């Protein structure tokens, strides 16, 4: 998953695993939420100020 | 903890299609206040004593 619903084909986007990881990524018409490199849950636009 | 997002584009007002006009010729009449006028002839004789 790239930026703005783009599908990248080369998985060369890596990173040294870190404690405290917590990220939202644009997915579909909303977001997807990962905590500690683990799929937490998808989340639609309305639930972010 | 605190996480915000940018607002997305908006639906702009459609330009209204607009009025349609009928081309025509018009003659505007009003109430008549002029008296009917017609010429006549008077016949008489003045008398005196
Ligand atoms: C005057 O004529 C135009 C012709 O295009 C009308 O266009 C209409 O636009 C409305 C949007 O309100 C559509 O629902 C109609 O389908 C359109 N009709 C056609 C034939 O294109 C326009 O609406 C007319 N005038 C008014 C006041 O609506």
């Amino acid at each position: 998953l790239g930026e703005n619903n783009e599908l990248r084909l080369t998985r060369d986007a890596i990173e040294p695993c870190t404690v405290g990881h917590r990220r939202y990524f644009t997915f579909g018409g909303g977001y997807v939420y990962f905590e500690e490199y683990a799929y937490s849950h998808q989340l639609s636009r309305a639930d972010i100020t | 903890a605190t996480v915000v997002q940018f607002e997305q584009p908006r639906r702009c007002p459609t330009r209204p299609e607009g009025q349609n006009y009928t081309e025509g010729i018009a003659v505007v009449f009003k109430e008549n206040i002029a008296p009917y006028k017609f010429k006549a002839t008077m016949y008489y004789k003045d008398v005196t004593v």
